């Protein structure tokens, strides 16, 4: 299978990735307002399949820690999602067993979906309220399929998002680690064993979102 | 296949928006309608490798928005709508308000009775965003035309760079390039948000931390580039040169200096004349009367052959070295945190990061913008960091340089082609009325005996010459010099720029404006002063993609259309994606793009308007005669078009210019036809014509070398990432400035492992060599007169050397340096009221950007994703001040200056912090200019109703950086 490998020890929050989702899939823009932060819009929702999250973390001397997440679905090697959907109708939630792309269909508007977002650890599913379709990151399955990156991969300038084959992927991971630790000694890979999308957090990585590792 | 890209053609562009210049993949629907289908980067540009930010990456919803202008559109006088006209009746009755204005206003001789053959009644604003082809154009269209008052973004961005850096090295431009900012061991940023304002740059900043580089940011916020680096400093607004001057001190003291670079190849050792003098913040010949200094007065010490005295020894107690120390020995720490706000640990802690790089085999970087250049000290802001890079020789180097990040992505290219009132295109100045022929213009360029000093500047009357022919191929240059129109030699040159145009057009001294791909109705410092001040115009010419503040200044906040007699004409332009032509990134890489969509609607390239505009002026002169006719008669427009439409690749190849006859030229022969190969080849006898004489290269018999996408390199181009075979750079492709300092005297590299040029058989390999001649026989500022990185540089309006001089409008009541509180030469309008230390206007303000939106957000504005992450004008402020007013974070707070006031979201932070100047806390408020009343709904207006009109005695650029605000919790 295909593996993001996030290294946000090297993220500007740029929102290129943002961005890109929107225009290569062409999903419609919400209504925002600001509240008193960048963020925006401030929640995955089903026209939103990727926000950044921004969150100032105090540190004694003049400046912050300002932790950076691009939030996506982590298309996990056993998905509970797809667990969970398959009791109501198999095929409203399906994996390609190629790339390891985990995929909802049009049939999760037939499913509880309130149920399945509970399913996921990562708090990822949003639901269309008319349709009551499931949307999430697709891993551009289409793109990859066709041997191009995802978009919010290509988009990306700093080299934070990584894509390719798990063992290329989980080889860098590793590789990157040690190189990381010398300026963020608290570094640690994001559930490295259970998923497709392994971030690299520079810290505790509960600080750069709650739902940031199971 | 992907279904969305399957019946859609390929083509290769730059994006639209900062001076990085990444590449564009454009796939446009085959037939039909013809429009974009995706837009998304260019996997194979060596800048971003197919990345983009959310800006480049959002280019199909700016290009394919069914916001944009899809007619011509008239606003009759006192009119409260807009009338869809044709093309035909708008063109057509521009012409004719230029002509009626032209001939009412020409002006043959001035009051002195010297010929200046202008109009004072029309000005122009505009453009960066602009094709190089169309640039060029337009400034000969409006020059035809008899103007003066011609001015676009650089005077208000980085026009302060030109003279600072022309002062110190020779040439105002980026020294390096994007993909050199990898071979750095230490990055300093300030008055630069890097990873906000130039994203993909942090491609290369990053890669250059992988290598080992320390990251250093300076700035009054924490921001999204703060975030990735190593140090981060907080700096007060507008104390950048106490923090400047005091790494001078730290580096002379502890002697962290490059001995024999600083020896060698800058004017350390050259001898300053007896009349030079400083005391108590102003320096000897200061006329108080006229605000203004005898710059005679800072002369050097000359030998009986009029060369500069050197003492290679540095004793004499005149040496620029030794008058440098005792300069800056006030500059100690404790006055230089005690004013800054930044703690003496910190400033160490840069200071020593910093100067390590001192030593020869360690390179430095400054990357600077608008947080240094948009001051009354603007200039000399830029002079002290070229100064320190001079002292620890990081000025020829790969990894070293002033990399000075110029905004939009063909603004390097605009102030290239003289769209400012003091420059031609190729940096000739405009001639003033005591230049009464091309024989006093030419003798005004000064000479050096010094047979070390190549004086590149001496061959100028090439360049004149060949310009002249561009425009006037049938007449003799000193003939077509009295066709062009001249300034008053009586008046300071901030006369003719941008905030005076503003004044006189209050005062109802224009007629006319070209407002052409500019919003100054938002961009402008003192917004209200330009909304009022249009409405002092008969006439209006709006150029642009959208409906804007600008186009509708008439229907705007507090106006009454029935009251506004402007007429107004908007024409719809088309969008980059649209169009073909070329666009020069920071580093000067002048870039080819190439058309995907169709037009939009019925818009048009820039080029087709301006051109079918000035055919209509020519023709109304022709039928019914008029003033002067002779400079619209006679300019070659022959050259600018090919099927009935303009041509960028006729222009291009006429800015590189051509033969106009067989000519014997260096040794070599060519025939009439051929195009010239380098400006080493353009003549002044009339042999040769070249619109730009940068340009001379760019376009020869060989092919358009702009357009060459070749990554191939040798291994010692490979190894710091010349790439000098993608697009071309000016001049004649040299990718690194001043690279002649970068080798010893016999032509070794200082950090071999990191060559850009060497010494080898006979042959300089590597980047072009930046001047000939074999290694030691030449000084390695080819652009000086003297040939030397000047520490002292006697030419800036408000001395040699850097001082530090609160803001206009500043938190302090004294100088800790002087007597002298503000510049004592500062451009200031008469009867304009600044708040020093007023307790209505406590806080400092100061205006900036954010990574989503573009300038005012005329374009993001209408970009829904853009505005779905950046939806409102907000307030950055601290906790401290946030608790001191009763604000919360969320809360709409009012923001107030003497000149205005808006409302905005409170984002209260602890990327802000007080700064405790003189033992007090003193709070700041912070703005995006990024917002404007048409768009969108609850979005709010410019930050630039607060802003003052007044700044830099150089260059005239506005204090948009650092003035006095009050905000109080609504
Ligand atoms: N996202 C984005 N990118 C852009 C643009 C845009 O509108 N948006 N516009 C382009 C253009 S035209 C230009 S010229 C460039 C400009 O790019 P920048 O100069 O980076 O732009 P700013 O954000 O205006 O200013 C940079 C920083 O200066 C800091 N600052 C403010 N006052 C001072 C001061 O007195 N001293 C110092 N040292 N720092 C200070 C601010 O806090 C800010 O973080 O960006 C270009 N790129
Ligand atoms: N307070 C404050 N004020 C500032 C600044 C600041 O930092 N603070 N920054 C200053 C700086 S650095 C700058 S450069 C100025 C910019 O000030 P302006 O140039 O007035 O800004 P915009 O009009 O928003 O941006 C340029 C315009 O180019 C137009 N455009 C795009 N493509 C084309 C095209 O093909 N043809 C034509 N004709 N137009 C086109 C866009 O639609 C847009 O309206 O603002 C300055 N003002
Ligand atoms: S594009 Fe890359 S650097 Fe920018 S926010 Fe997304 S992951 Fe971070
Ligand atoms: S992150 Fe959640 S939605 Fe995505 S595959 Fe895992 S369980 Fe399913
Ligand atoms: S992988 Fe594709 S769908 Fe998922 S966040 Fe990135 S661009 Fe969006
Ligand atoms: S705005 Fe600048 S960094 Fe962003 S994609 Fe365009 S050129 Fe590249
Ligand atoms: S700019
Ligand atoms: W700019």
């Amino acid at each position: 299978g295909k593996m993001f490998f996030v290294d946000l020890s090297r993220c500007t929050a740029c929102r290129g990735c943002q961005i890109a989702c929107k225009q290569w899939k062409n999903l419609p823009a919400e209504e925002t307002r600001n509240t008193g932060s960048h963020q925006n819009p401030p929640d995955l929702s089903y026209v939103t399949l990727k926000t950044v999250r921004f969150t100032e973390k105090s540190r004694k001397g003049p400046g912050i820690d300002w932790l950076f997440f691009p939030e996506q679905c982590r298309h996990c090697v056993e998905p509970p999602c797809k667990g969970q959907a398959d009791v109501d109708l198999e095929g409203a939630v399906v994996k390609d067993e190629t790339t390891g792309a985990v995929l909802f269909t049009e049939l999760t508007a037939k499913v509880d979906g309130e149920s399945v977002r509970s399913a996921c650890p990562y708090d990822i599913p949003r639901i269309d309220p008319v349709t009551k379709r499931l949307s999430k990151c697709d891993m551009c399955n289409d793109r990859v399929q066709n041997g191009l990156l995802p978009a919010c991969v290509k988009t990306c300038p700093t080299g934070t998002m990584n894509f390719g084959d798990e063992q290329e992927m989980l080889a860098l991971a590793e590789k990157r680690l040690a190189e990381v630790k010398k300026t963020y000694p608290g570094a640690v890979l994001g559930d490295p064993n259970d998923v497709r999308v392994v971030y690299l957090f520079t810290r505790d990585p509960k600080d750069f979102y709650e739902h940031a590792v199971a | 296949e992907l279904q969305k890209l399957q019946w859609a053609k390929q083509t290769t562009s730059i994006c639209c928006y900062c001076a990085v210049g990444c590449g564009l993949i454009v796939h446009t629907a085959k037939d039909g309608q013809g429009r974009a289908v995706n837009v998304e980067g260019d996997p194979d540009h060596p800048i971003n490798e197919g990345s983009l930010c959310p800006k480049g990456a959002s280019i199909f919803q700016l290009g394919e928005n069914d916001q944009r202008g899809t007619q011509p559109l008239y606003r009759a006088p006192f009119s409260d709508t807009w009338k869809p006209v044709t093309w035909d009746f708008a063109l057509t009755e521009i012409a004719k308000r230029i002509k009626k204005t032209r001939d009412a206003s020409f002006t043959e001789k001035n009051a002195a009775g010297d010929l200046v053959n202008r109009t004072e009644a029309i000005a122009s604003f505009g453009s960066a965003a602009m094709d190089n082809e169309e640039c060029w154009a337009y400034g000969n269209i409006l020059r035809s035309l008899g103007l003066v008052y011609i001015e676009h973004q650089a005077r208000i961005c980085h026009s302060p760079t030109v003279p600072a850096l022309a002062e110190s090295f020779g040439r105002g431009a980026m020294t390096n390039h994007w993909n050199d900012l990898a071979n750095s061991d230490c990055i300093l940023i300030m008055g630069s948000n890097a990873a906000e304002n130039h994203p993909i740059a942090f491609k290369w900043v990053l890669r250059a931390k992988d290598k080992g580089a320390t990251l250093i940011h300076v700035d009054p916020r924490f921001t999204r580039t703060s975030a990735r680096c190593d140090v981060y400093a907080p700096i007060r607004s507008g104390a950048d040169i106490p923090f400047l001057g005091g790494l001078i001190k730290y580096i002379l003291d502890n002697k962290l200096y490059f001995t024999d670079y600083v020896r060698e190849y800058t004017n350390a050792s050259l001898i300053v004349g007896e009349k030079f003098s400083f005391k108590d913040g102003l320096f000897s010949g200061y006329d108080a009367a006229n605000k203004k200094y005898d710059k005679s007065m800072w002369a050097f010490e000359l030998d009986a052959n009029g060369v500069p005295k050197r003492d290679p020894a540095l004793k004499h107690p005149r040496c620029v070295i030794n008058l440098l120390k005792k300069h800056y020995e006030r500059y100690n720490l404790d006055k230089v945190a005690a004013i800054t706000g930044t703690s003496k640990e910190q400033l160490q802690q840069v200071y020593k990061a910093y100067a390590a790089t001192g030593k020869p085999d360690k390179a430095g970087t400054i990357m600077y913008a608008m947080g240094w250049t948009q001051h009354s000290v603007g200039v000399q802001n830029i002079r002290a960091m070229a100064m320190i890079q001079l002292l620890l020789g990081n000025i020829g180097v790969a990894g070293g340089g002033v990399n000075a990040l110029r905004g939009e992505s063909n603004v390097q290219g605009s102030t290239d082609q003289g769209l400012l009132a003091h420059i031609w295109p190729g940096y000739n100045p405009v001639p003033n009325s005591k230049a009464a022929t091309l024989e006093l213009y030419n003798a005004a360029t000064p000479q050096s005996k010094d047979p070390m000093s190549v004086n590149w500047w001496q061959n100028r009357p090439k360049y004149v010459a060949s310009y002249l022919k561009a425009l006037y191929p049938d007449e003799e240059p000193a003939a077509a010099y009295d066709y062009l129109p001249r300034i008053d030699a009586g008046r300071k040159l901030t006369d003719y720029f941008w905030l005076n145009i503003f004044e006189k057009m209050d005062k109802g001294e224009f007629k006319g404006l070209f407002a052409w791909g500019m919003n100054p109705a938002c961009g402008g410092a003192n917004a209200n002063k330009n909304r009022k001040a249009m409405g002092k115009l008969e006439w209006l010419v709006n150029v642009n993609l959208f409906e804007n503040e600008t186009s509708s200044f008439w229907k705007g906040p507090g106006m009454n259309p029935a009251e506004i007699g402007t007429e107004v004409f908007f024409l719809p332009c088309c969008v980059s994606i649209e169009k073909e032509g070329s666009v020069a990134n920071s580093g000067r890489w002048m870039q080819w793009r190439y058309r995907g969509p169709k037009p939009y609607a019925e818009t048009k390239p820039d080029g087709d308007i301006m051109l079918d505009m000035f055919k209509k002026v020519r023709e109304l002169y022709a039928k019914e005669g008029g003033a002067y006719p002779a400079p619209i008669a006679k300019l070659n427009i022959a050259d600018w078009e090919e099927h009935n439409e303009f041509s960028p690749t006729k222009v291009a190849k006429l800015m590189n210019g051509y033969f106009l006859k067989d000519t014997e030229v260096g040794g070599k022969q060519f025939k009439k036809g051929q195009q010239v190969p380098s400006f080493a080849f353009l003549t002044a006898d009339g042999s040769t014509c070249s619109g730009n004489w940068l340009h001379a290269g760019s376009f020869t018999d060989a092919g358009n070398l702009m357009a060459r996408r070749d990554k191939t390199q040798t291994p010692e181009q490979a190894r710091i990432g010349l790439f000098p075979n993608w697009s071309f750079c000016w001049p004649v492709n040299r990718r690194i400035l001043y690279n002649r300092a970068s080798v010893d005297k016999t032509g070794k590299p200082w950090n071999p492992a990191k060559a850009v040029i060497e010494w080898k058989d006979g042959k300089w390999v590597g980047d072009v060599v930046d001047g000939g001649g074999d290694p030691g026989t030449k000084h390695p500022f080819i652009m000086q007169t003297h040939g030397f990185g000047a520490l002292y540089g006697p030419g800036r309006e408000e001395g040699p050397f850097p001082e530090h001089y609160e803001p206009l409008e500043c938190p302090v009541s004294k100088n800790p340096f002087s007597k002298q509180l503000h510049n004592p030469v500062a451009f200031q309008i008469e009867g304009e009221k600044k708040a020093v230390c007023d307790p209505r206007y406590p806080f400092i303000g100061t205006t900036y950007r954010v990574t989503e939106h573009w300038q005012t957000g005329l374009m993001t504005r209408r970009c829904a994703w853009l505005v779905e992450a950046e939806p409102q004008i907000f307030c950055e402020i601290s906790k401290e001040l946030a608790k001191l007013r009763g604000i919360g974070n969320g809360d709409t707070v009012k923001v107030s200056s003497l000149r205005g006031a808006l409302e905005a979201v409170a984002i209260v932070t602890e990327r802000i912090r007080p700064f405790k100047i003189e033992g007090v806390d003193v709070h700041m408020v912070g703005l995006p200019w990024h917002y404007g009343w048409m768009v969108p709904k609850n979005g709010g207006d410019t930050a630039n109703l607060l802003t003052p009109s007044a700044g830099d005695p150089n260059t005239g650029i506005p204090e948009t950086k650092a003035f006095m605000v009050d905000v109080r919790k609504v």
